[PDB]
RNA sequence: AUGAGGUGGCAAGAAAUGGGCUACAUUUUCUACCCCAGAAAAUUUAGC
C-alpha cells in the first residue's frame, strides 16, 4: 500500500486487572520432530521472539531417540529434540509468548511445556496447631 | 522487597487481533 | 494467466503477502527455488509443480523483520518480573513452594492429555518452622520423597482427574504432613 | 475423589466386608479416569449386590 | 524415487505428531489420512497430477494438492467447498483445501 | 539443452530473487553474498534430507547449468588460438611452453597431478601415453637447474597430497595446587570409560576410583595389563595414578585403564619412548567391539 | 438332506530311517561373595 492506508487500527482491549500475577521460576518448553532442519528453524524464531518481548532464553539440544521394528524389513521413527528454558518470566509474559509460539509451532512437530510457578506457605502451615 | 504485578488479561482473540493489526493488505492479491 | 510475483517489487512488504502459516505457492514466493535430486546432466527441479517445496514446514510467515515487528505490537500484553527477586537466592528465600506443571501441544482433534493432570510440589524442609523431632518424623513419613542431598521435599499429584485438584490435594497433603509432624502420640515414646 | 469413605456407612462396620468396601474404595479414590458419579454408582451396585445376597 | 528414499530424497505426503516418542492417536490420525486420500482421489477424478500433501497444526487440517488445468475453474471451486464443508463436519475440526493447478504432469524421469 | 537467451534470463531472475531474499531477510542487498542465500534459505526452507543436493537450493545460474561450450573461433571464422587444428590447443600449447622453457635452460611430501585433474585444468579430454609424455618432460625439467620462475610453474602441477606422519599428540603437562606436576588423559575400551591422571613424580600407587588397584583388580591378568605401560618404559614405582572407570565389565575396564595411563604417561618419556608404545600397541584405542 | 437328531463302535501293530523337545557333573553342584572361602559328590554345524 502506498497512499491507501488505514487511518486507524482498533487495538486489542488489555487489561491490567486488581489479582496479583503468577511468577514463574523456570519454563522450558521441549520441542519434538522429526526433522532436523524444522527444529533448527523454529529455534531461531522462539529465540529471536524472546530477545524481542525481554525474556531470558537458553537452548539446548537433548539426545535423539531412534525407535526401530520389524515386520526382513526395517522400519525407524527418529525423534529429535530442542529445549527452550526461560528464566524469571511473569505470568502475562508467559502467555503471551507461548500463545505466539504455540499458534506459530510447525506441523510435525509437538511441544510440552514445563512451567515452574513459585508459591508461598499457605497460611495454615506457618505455625503448629495449639 | 517483593512488588508482584498485576495479572493483567485480555479476550481469547486479543494476541490474534494484534498481529492482524501488524500487516497491511497486499495489493498486489486478489481477495483472500 | 501470469504469476502475480511479476508485479511485487524489490521493496515490497513481505509480512503483507505472508501474514500466517500457509503453504508454499510457487506462484507468490519471488524466488528462483530449485529442490530435487538432479538427473545425470540435469538440475534440481523448478518450484512450478514442485511437490517437495510443497511438502516443507516453510517459515516464509516468519522473517526477522516480521518476528520484530510482532514481538513489538506484543509487547502491550506483557508485565514485568519483580526486580526485588533478581536470582534463585531469593526465589528459594520469599517463595519456598514451586509448583510443577505440564501442557502438552499435539496435532488432533482432541486437545485432552492424560499426563497434564500431573502436579509437582517441590519445598525445602529447611524453610518449614520444623524443631529436631518434627523434622525427624517428617522425613520418616515421607521416606524417599525426601532427597537428603538436597533437603528437599517433593510430593507429585495425579490421583484426581483435573490438574487443580491435584494441586490442591498436594497442598492438602504438605499441611497434614507438617501437623502430624508436629504431633507426638503417646506410642512415641518407645522409640 | 480422595474420600469417598463415607457412603460406606450403611454397609457393615467391622466384618469382611468392610475390609473389601474398603479396598475396593481405595482403588476407586485412585482413579483419575473415573468421576465422582460413576465411583458412587459403583458403591451402589455393591451396596445393591451385598443387600440381595 | 523408491521407498528406501523416503528421509534421504522424498519426503513424507502427511505430516503430523503422532508417530513421535510419546505421542499418541498415530492409528486415528493414518485413518483418517486413509479417507482422506480415498475421499479427495474421488472427489477430484482425473484433476489430481500427484499425492496429496495433508499438513496438521493443532486441530486444523490443511489438503494442498496439484491438480490440473483441464477442470473449469468454476467446478473447482464448488468442489472446494463441498469437499472442504463435508469434511469439516465429518472430522470436527476446520479442514481447509489449497488446490494448485498445473497445466501437466510434471514428468521427472521416464521408468 | 540451455541456449544463451535462457541462461541470460535466469541471470537477471536469479538477480532479482536475491534482491527479493535480501529484502526478506532484513539484509543489505548490496552486500548480500551467497553464504547468507544459503543460510537464508536454510532456514525460510527447513529440510532433514540426508543428501545435501535434495535440499532447497537457490544458486546463481553457473553453479547450475554445466555449459562447458567454449568457442574456439570469431564471426569471421578464424580460430583464436594457433593450434586450434590440432585439436588439442591447450595441451600442445602446455607442451610448447615446457619445451621452449627446457630449451632456455639447455641454453643456460607432494604429488604429481593425477590425469583428471590435469584434464580438468586443461579443459580437454586426454590419453594416458600424452599425460606420461607430459609427466616426463616436467621431470626433465626438475632435473635440470630450474630457477624461480620453472620452480613456479612446475609447483603449478605439484601437489601436497603425498606422506602423513604419526606422531602421537602429546598431552600438556598440569600443574596441582600443591606444585606436583601432572597429565590427565582418556581412554576407552568396549563399553568401559577411563580417565587416569599420571604425576611426574610418585612412588608407584595407582588408584582406581579411590580403591588401590589391587584390591579393584582381584585378577592378576588386569593387574598385569595396567603393569604393562609402566614396565615397557622402564618406570615402575616412579609414578602415581589417580584414575576414575565407568561402565564394561573387568576385562574392558582395565584395557580402558591401560591406554588412559599409557596416554598420560607419553607427557614424561622421550620422543623415542613415545614412538616406542605406538609400535608396542600400547597407544591404539581398540575399536573391536560387539555386532 | 452336503440339514437336525438318536443307538453302538472307532481309541490300530511292527520296524529302518528323517526331524524336534528335555536332563546329561568335577574346568561340576550348593552357600557366602562377585573371583585368596567352606561343604557335597558318520555326516553335519560354524570358522573369515
Ligand atoms: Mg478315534
Amino acid at each position: 500500500l502506498h497512499v491507501d492506508v488505514p487511518k486507524d487500527l482498533t487495538k486489542p482491549v488489555v487489561t491490567i486487572s486488581d489479582e496479583p500475577d503468577i511468577l514463574y521460576k523456570r519454563l522450558s518448553v521441549l520441542v519434538k520432530g522429526h526433522d532436523k532442519a524444522v527444529l533448527d528453524s523454529y529455534e531461531y524464531f522462539a529465540v529471536l521472539a524472546a530477545k524481542e518481548l525481554g525474556i531470558s532464553i537458553k537452548v539446548h539440544e537433548p539426545p535423539r531417540k531412534i525407535e526401530r521394528f520389524t515386520l526382513r524389513v526395517q522400519y525407524e521413527m527418529r525423534t529429535l529434540y530442542r529445549c527452550l528454558e526461560l528464566e524469571h518470566l511473569t505470568g502475562s509474559t508467559a502467555d503471551v509468548y507461548l500463545e505466539y509460539i504455540q499458534r506459530n509451532l510447525p506441523e510435525g512437530v509437538a511441544m510440552e511445556v514445563t512451567k515452574t510457578q513459585l508459591e508461598q506457605l499457605p497460611e495454615h502451615i506457618k505455625e503448629p496447631i495449639w | 522487597e517483593v512488588v508482584i504485578p498485576k495479572k493483567k488479561t485480555w479476550d481469547k482473540v486479543a494476541v490474534l487481533q494484534a498481529l492482524a493489526s501488524t500487516v497491511n493488505r497486499d495489493t498486489t492479491a486478489v481477495p483472500y | 494467466l501470469p504469476p502475480r510475483t511479476e508485479k511485487m517489487a524489490v521493496d515490497q512488504d513481505w509480512p503483507s503477502v505472508y501474514p500466517v502459516a500457509a503453504p508454499f505457492k510457487p506462484s507468490a514466493v519471488p524466488l528462483p527455488v530449485r529442490m530435487g535430486y538432479p538427473v545425470k546432466k540435469g538440475v534440481p527441479m523448478a518450484k512450478e509443480g514442485n511437490l517437495e517445496l510443497l511438502k516443507i514446514p516453510n517459515f516464509l510467515h516468519l522473517t526477522p523483520v516480521a518476528i520484530k515487528k510482532h514481538c513489538e505490537a506484543l509487547k502491550d500484553f506483557c508485565t514485568e518480573w519483580p526486580a526485588a527477586l533478581d536470582s534463585d537466592e531469593k526465589c528459594e528465600k520469599h517463595f519456598p513452594i514451586e509448583i510443577d506443571s505440564t501442557d502438552y501441544v499435539s496435532s488432533g482433534p482432541s486437545v485432552r492429555n492424560p499426563r497434564a493432570r500431573v502436579v509437582v510440589l517441590r519445598v525445602k524442609l529447611s524453610s518449614l518452622n520444623l524443631d529436631d523431632h518434627a523434622k525427624k518424623k517428617l522425613i520418616k513419613l515421607v521416606g524417599e520423597r525426601y532427597c537428603k542431598t538436597t533437603d528437599v521435599l517433593t510430593i507429585k499429584t495425579d490421583r484426581c482427574p483435573l490438574r487443580r485438584q491435584n494441586y490442591d490435594y498436594a497442598v492438602y497433603l504438605l499441611t497434614v504432613l507438617y501437623h502430624e509432624s508436629w504431633n507426638t502420640e503417646e506410642w512415641e515414646k518407645s522409640k | 475423589h480422595i474420600f469417598l469413605e463415607k457412603h460406606l456407612e450403611s454397609f457393615p462396620k467391622q466384618g469382611p466386608i468392610r475390609h473389601f468396601m474398603e479396598l475396593v474404595t481405595c482403588g476407586l479414590s485412585k482413579n483419575p479416569y473415573l468421576s465422582v458419579k460413576q465411583k458412587v454408582e459403583h458403591i451402589e451396585w455393591f451396596r445393591n449386590y451385598f443387600n440381595e445376597k | 524415487h523408491a521407498p528406501h528414499y523416503i528421509a534421504h530424497r522424498k519426503g513424507w505426503l502427511s505430516l503430523h505428531t503422532g508417530n513421535l516418542d510419546g505421542e499418541d492417536h498415530a492409528a486415528e490420525r493414518t485413518v483418517e489420512d486413509v479417507f482422506l486420500r480415498k475421499f479427495m482421489w474421488g472427489t477430484f477424478p482425473g484433476c489430481l497430477a500427484d499425492q496429496l500433501v495433508l499438513k496438521r497444526r493443532g486441530n486444523q487440517l490443511e489438503i494442498c494438492a496439484v491438480v490440473l488445468r483441464q477442470l473449469s475453474p468454476h467446478k473447482y471451486y464448488f468442489l472446494v467447498g463441498y469437499s472442504e464443508t463435508l469434511l469439516s463436519y465429518f472430522y470436527k475440526c476446520p479442514v481447509r483445501l489449497h488446490l494448485q493447478t498445473v497445466p501437466s504432469k510434471v514428468v521427472y524421469k521416464y521408468l | 539443452t540451455y541456449t544463451e537467451d535462457f541462461i541470460k534470463k535466469q541471470i537477471e531472475e536469479f538477480n532479482i530473487g536475491k534482491r527479493h531474499l535480501a529484502n526478506m531477510m532484513g539484509e543489505d542487498p548490496e552486500t548480500f553474498t551467497q553464504e547468507d542465500i544459503d543460510r537464508a534459505i536454510a532456514y525460510l526452507f527447513p529440510s532433514g534430507l540426508f543428501e545435501k543436493r535434495a535440499r532447497p537450493v537457490m544458486k546463481h545460474p553457473e553453479q547450475i547449468f554445466p555449459r562447458q561450450r567454449a568457442i574456439q573461433w570469431g564471426e569471421d571464422g578464424r580460430p583464436f588460438h594457433y593450434l586450434f587444428y590440432t585439436g588439442k590447443q591447450s595441451y600442445y600449447s602446455l607442451m610448447h611452453d615446457v619445451y621452449g622453457m627446457l630449451l632456455n635452460l639447455e641454453k643456460h611430501g607432494s604429488r604429481w597431478l593425477i590425469k583428471e585433474e590435469l584434464e580438468e585444468m586443461l579443459v580437454e579430454k586426454l590419453s594416458d601415453l600424452d599425460y606420461m609424455q607430459f609427466i616426463r618432460l616436467l621431470e626433465k625439467l626438475l632435473t635440470s637447474q630450474c630457477g624461480a620462475a620453472e620452480e613456479e610453474f612446475v609447483q603449478r602441477f605439484r601437489r601436497s597430497v603425498t606422506l602423513e606422519s604419526k606422531k602421537q599428540l602429546i598431552e600438556p603437562v598440569q600443574y596441582d595446587e600443591q606444585g606436583m606436576a601432572f597429565s590427565k588423559s582418556e581412554g576407552k575400551r568396549k563399553t568401559a570409560k577411563a580417565e587416569a591422571i599420571v604425576y611426574k613424580h610418585g612412588s608407584g600407587r595407582i588408584k582406581v576410583n579411590g580403591i588401590d588397584y589391587q584390591l579393584y583388580f582381584p585378577i592378576t591378568q588386569d593387574r598385569e595389563q595396567l603393569m604393562f605401560p609402566f614396565h615397557f618404559v622402564d618406570r615402575l614405582g616412579k609414578h602415581d595414578v589417580t584414575c576414575t572407570v565407568s561402565g564394561g565389565g573387568r576385562s574392558a575396564q582395565a584395557g580402558a585403564i591401560r591406554l588412559a595411563m599409557a596416554k598420560a604417561l607419553c607427557s614424561f618419556v622421550t620422543e623415542d619412548e613415545v614412538e616406542w608404545m605406538r609400535q608396542a600397541g600400547l597407544l591404539t584405542t581398540d575399536p573391536r567391539v560387539r555386532e
